[PDB]
RNA sequence: UCGGCACCUUACGAGAAAUCAAAGUCUUUGGGUUCUGGGGGGAGUAUGGUCGCAAGGCUGAAACUUAAAGGAAUUGACGGA
RNA sequence: GGUAGGAUAGUGGCCUACCAUGGUUUCAACGGGUAACGGGGAAUAAGGGUUCGAUUCCGGAGAGGGAGCCUGAGAAACGGCUACCACAUCCAAGGAAGGCAGCAGGCGCGCAAAUUACCCAAUCCUAAUUCAGGGAGGUAGUGACAAUAAAUAACGAUACAGGGCCCAUUCGGGUCUUGUAAUUGGAAUGAGUACAAUGUAAAUACCUUAACGAGGAACAAUUGGAGGGCAAGUCUGGUGCCAGCAGCCGCGGUAAUUCCAGCUCCAAUAGCGUAUAUUAAAGUUGUUGCAGUUAAAAAGCUCGUAGUUGAACUUUGGGCCCGG
């Protein structure tokens, strides 16, 4: 009878395997377990300012090979420390050590673009003067 | 790595990890 | 909460009085009176949207407060009045007398009548009981009690008030073959008078009726107004005489007479 | 164009009848000059204040500061 | 609080967003009918999928089903009324075979060039959004108005915005302004 | 993981990109006289059909 | 002829194939029913409960990391075959 | 749970007194979590489903937290009171006063959310009441939340495109001009601006419209791409595993179709990209409808309770009539 139950009054029988299968999937132990606001330094939100310490280089994973341009990131919101790409040719030259930056995921919902290890956000705006508008020439930074 | 190999090598860490909380209780 | 409410929210108003969604927030709440506020219609409904006399609420204000109005012969400057079923409206100039009937379509008619039938008007009786000193009363369908009926009259029946003096002038006794007027839900607006009554001790009586094209409808008691015997209404029945035309003869007339 | 009209029977009936802005504007009756909606509100609840016709409290505090 | 105005969406995407058969196929409908835009083809697009699946439940009934003779058709009927679905041919199976130009050839835009009168498509659009052509004597500055079968006989030039006549126009005012400033008295 | 490779590079390939300027040119239309102009080159008076069609042919 | 352990041949069918009269009667998808799985690791780990004299057993994670891991067969290559 | 009383507006373990030992639970009680108010409904959807619903309507709760109460038909009320807790204001230090989860506004939190504007004209509500009141509400301001419609050009003469006629002989002939001439022409209109009127409570705006208002019609459309998936360049200059791109596969080590730029081209277009979540994709949650020999997946084996599931059998057929 190919594995389940069939029958019309098996309707718990079925409800209750199919809750508990239900876990194996990424998404829905995900978000039953609320992982996205107890974990996950941006707490289940999509940008989150936070305050920049450091400028790193991180070395790109083999086979590539280049210095990728990141940023420490100690987050307003949350004090949970995160590193942050910075990215455009140049760019770094645009942030600082200690200004305010608007930060996002990068796009794989987690899990670290590439041969950049460990870095899952970026940069969206430094001085909410938005850096692909910094980088273009379109706006200037605010200097004091 | 054989997995049974690595298998001793564990039940010999379960052993320490639960010597260690005996040794501060 | 905390007690009664004095506000209608537009869009959760009765939806037979045909009001528009939008140019204004608030729908007229009906004040208390003879009839439920989910089964009536105030007269500034009545003035504004179903005669066009008034343009807005404040010009119902400017004719209920020159003694214009009457239901039931009374005055009633109230804006918000709850006319309600079976209610002869009288207005002294423009000599125009309504009876609020229903139209088929489970709406109020704008139906015009005349001075002699404007003199009485029908209501179901909701109870026969004994008041204090011994007097018997009945209950009408507006909450007017009638003292010393004759000993005939019981529940479900209809009763015809004299309306100057609140006098049953004579009754329809409830029985088969009799015209039934359905006073709710999806039948609103359906004469028919019979098949037979079923019982259901115990609650919610139905009643079977089958109109002039021989279609059959069954309905809850407490939705049947009896207006007459067979054939012979006691009022002047509104256009269409509650028949129920299905929408595709509902469509065969109107190009029927949108071609001439 | 489309609106939407009236033609009264008399002229003085139309005065009871008609609203104000439109009698405005036809030339037979003047807005009212009446003060701003917040400064009405305002002196509204100034007056709340006081509890009788204030005469009283205005020779006594003409007496209290005099003195 | 008060009723909430609806609103809706009147056109969708593609579920592939590069494929050569649609971009070819599309570019050649929007210079045909002289369309500004995909959205002005995935309008049309749209209103064919819920004209489609108004009559896919409807076929899947009885026929002499009171709904299929009443929605049925008046859905045939307004297509019938606009000249989308011809004089002949009034079935449910017939509605389903529609496709985009028979609704794209009765935009006003189309009708003003297929009457003559315009000799573009790109100069039917810059008629009619400049304030000519009249439809009965309505001006009309909508090229997606969809004639509707009788208002094809009083399609015409406006009373007013010349090419309908009783004035020059703006541009031949200042010319002939200028012609007489430039000539004598 | 080395997180402390050399930032004096940083924008380097940008500014020793020699800045050659946009030329300018006569404007392009917009909206539905663009897609008039893509109807004569794509259906109207496209002549060169090599392979299936080449929007971008360059110069061999 | 009844029942069993198998096997042989074919492959109607099945499968990704190796093969399988079951692993068939499965997009022409429903005889009944139990348990299990949801990419690879972390990890049968931590923690909590429970069982055992203990070794350990049963139940059993997450953070984090990863773009492949794996299955079957083909051709080569190589074998202190 | 019973019996009686008290209380209630009344039922009632609602409370009290006495008596009995019940009531619930593997059909998940009891407990824990919820970034949980519930529903109408919303997004996506072949079908089945999956996910959201604080939020224009309806029901509940609350007015910092709790607790108590007065009045009144109606409140355990908060634009009422009383007390404590927490916060916090004025003060001449004795005292006194407070509650924006109403509206406008401020701070703070933040990724994140507008005016301390005009009016009761509409809708309706309150009251002794046709008149007064109404931050309920309506009107404007800010406003790329989302949605509708749809300007940025059009049409010609001049150049060469060629499809040709009678064997154009070798082009004319009264061809047929689509592309091309940073040529040349006269027309069309709203964007804007305004006489006015309309609008409106009053305006503003729209709708209408006198005078004005395109030649680079500078009155200039952008956002993303151009190796594959995926529509569009093995063009040119620079860099040289650096800088950088790239969702993924992957480009860069001196000829880079992937970097940075010019040119050209492509996609969508008043919009387009990015991030996060969710839906389809996903038959990768499988009821429809998944897989378990070897890919992850048959419990070591058997018994067995709940659960699920269970052989066949009982008025069949015929004859007649009415009847859409
Ligand atoms: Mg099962
Ligand atoms: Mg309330
Ligand atoms: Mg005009
Ligand atoms: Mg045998
Ligand atoms: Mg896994
Ligand atoms: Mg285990
Ligand atoms: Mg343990
Ligand atoms: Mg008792
Ligand atoms: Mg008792
Ligand atoms: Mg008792
Ligand atoms: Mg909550
Ligand atoms: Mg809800
Ligand atoms: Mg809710
Ligand atoms: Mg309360
Ligand atoms: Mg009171
Ligand atoms: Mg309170
Ligand atoms: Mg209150
Ligand atoms: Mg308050
Ligand atoms: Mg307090
Ligand atoms: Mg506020
Ligand atoms: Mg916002
Ligand atoms: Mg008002
Ligand atoms: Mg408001
Ligand atoms: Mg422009
Ligand atoms: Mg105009
Ligand atoms: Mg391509
Ligand atoms: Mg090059
Ligand atoms: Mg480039
Ligand atoms: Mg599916
Ligand atoms: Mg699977
Ligand atoms: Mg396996
Ligand atoms: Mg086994
Ligand atoms: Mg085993
Ligand atoms: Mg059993
Ligand atoms: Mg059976």
């Amino acid at each position: 009878g190919k594995g389940k139950p069939r029958g019309l009054n098996s309707a718990r029988k079925l409800r209750v395997h199919r809750r508990n299968n239900r876990w194996a999937e990424n998404n829905y132990k995900k978000r039953l377990l609320g992982t996205a606001f107890k974990s996950s330094p941006f707490g289940g939100s999509s940008h989150a300012k936070g305050i920049v310490l450091e400028k790193l280089g991180i070395e790109s994973k083999q086979p590539n090979s280049a210095i990728r341009k990141c940023v420490r990131v100690q987050l307003i919101k949350n004090g949970k420390k995160v590193t942050a790409f910075v990215p455009n040719d140049g760019c770094l030259n645009f942030v600082d050590e200690n200004d305010e930056v608007l930060l996002a995921g990068f796009g794989r919902k987690g899990k670290a673009k590439g041969d950049i290890p460990g870095v899952r956000f970026k940069v969206v705006k430094v001085s909410g003067v938005s850096l692909l508008a910094l980088w273009k020439e379109k706006k200037e930074k605010p200097r004091s | 790595m054989r997995a049974k190999w690595r298998k001793k090598r564990t039940r010999r860490l379960k052993r320490k990890r639960r010597k260690v909380r005996a040794r501060s209780k | 909460a905390r007690g009664p409410k004095k506000h209608l929210k537009r869009l959760a108003a009765p939806h037979h009085w045909l009001l528009d969604k939008l140019s204004g927030c608030y729908a007229p709440r009906p004040s208390a009176g003879p009839h439920k506020l989910r089964e009536s219609l105030p007269l500034i409904v009545f003035l504004r949207n179903r005669l066009k006399y008034a343009l807005n609420g404040r010009e119902v204000k400017a004719i209920l407060m020159q003694r214009h109005v009457k239901v039931d012969g009374k005055v009633r400057t109230d804006t918000t009045y709850p006319a309600g079923f079976m209610d002869v409206i009288t207005l002294d100039a423009t000599n125009e007398n309504f009876r609020l009937v229903y139209d088929v379509k489970g709406r109020f008619a704008v139906h015009r009548i005349t001075d002699e039938e404007a003199s009485y008007k029908l209501g179901k009786v909701k109870k026969v009981q004994l008041g204090k000193k011994g007097v018997p009363y009945v209950v009408t369908h507006d909450g007017r009690t009638i003292r010393y009926p004759d000993p005939n009259i019981k529940v479900n029946d209809t009763v015809k008030i004299d309306l100057a003096s609140g006098k049953i002038t004579d009754f329809i006794k409830f029985d088969a073959g009799k015209l039934v007027y359905v006073t709710g839900g999806r039948n609103l607006g359906r004469i028919g008078t019979i098949v037979h009554k079923e019982r259901h001790d115990g609650g919610f009586d139905l009643v079977h009726i089958k109109d002039s094209l021989d279609n059959t409808f069954v309905t809850r008691l407490n939705n049947v107004f009896v207006i007459g015997e067979q054939g012979k209404p006691y009022i002047s029945l509104p256009k269409g005489k509650g028949i129920k035309l299905s929408i595709a003869e509902e469509r065969d007339r109107r190009r029927a007479q949108q071609g001439l | 164009s489309v609106g939407f009209g009236l033609v009264y029977n008399s002229v003085a009936e139309a005065k009871k009848f008609e609203p104000t802005y439109r009698l405005v504007r036809y030339g037979l009756a003047e807005k009212v000059e009446k003060a701003s909606r917040q400064q009405r509100k305002q002196k509204k609840n100034r007056d709340k204040k006081i509890f009788g016709t204030g005469k009283r409290l205005a020779k006594k505090v003409a007496r209290r500061n005099a003195d | 609080p008060r009723a909430p105005r609806t609103y809706s969406k009147t056109y969708s995407t593609p579920k592939r967003p590069y494929e050569s058969s649609r971009l070819d196929a599309e570019l050649k409908l929007a210079g045909e009918f002289g369309l500004k835009n995909k959205k002005e083809i995935y309008r049309i697009s749209f209103q064919l999928s819920k004209i489609r699946r108004a009559a896919r439940d409807l076929l899947t009934r009885d026929e002499k089903d009171p709904k299929r003779l009443f929605e049925g058709n008046a859905l045939i009927r307004r297509l019938v009324r606009v000249g989308v679905l011809s004089e002949d041919k009034k079935k449910l199976d017939y509605v389903l075979a529609l496709k985009v130009e028979d609704f794209l050839e009765r935009r006003l835009q189309t009708q003003v060039y297929k009457l003559g009168l315009a000799k573009s498509v790109h100069h039917a659009r810059v008629l009619i959004t400049q304030r000519h052509i009249a439809v009965g004597k309505q001006i009309v500055n909508i090229p997606s108005f969809m004639v509707r079968l009788d208002s094809e006989k009083h399609i015409d030039f406006a009373p007013t915005s010349p090419f309908g006549g009783a004035r020059p126009g703006r541009v031949a005012r200042r010319n002939a302004a200028r012609k007489a400033e430039a000539s004598g008295e | 993981a080395k997180v402390h490779g050399s930032l004096a590079r940083a924008g380097k390939v940008k500014s020793q990109t020699p800045k050659v300027e946009k030329t300018e040119k006569p404007k392009k239309p917009k909206g539905r006289a663009y897609k008039r102009l893509l109807y004569t080159r794509r259906f109207v008076n496209v002549t060169l059909v090599n392979g299936k069609r080449r929007m971008n042919p360059g110069p061999s």
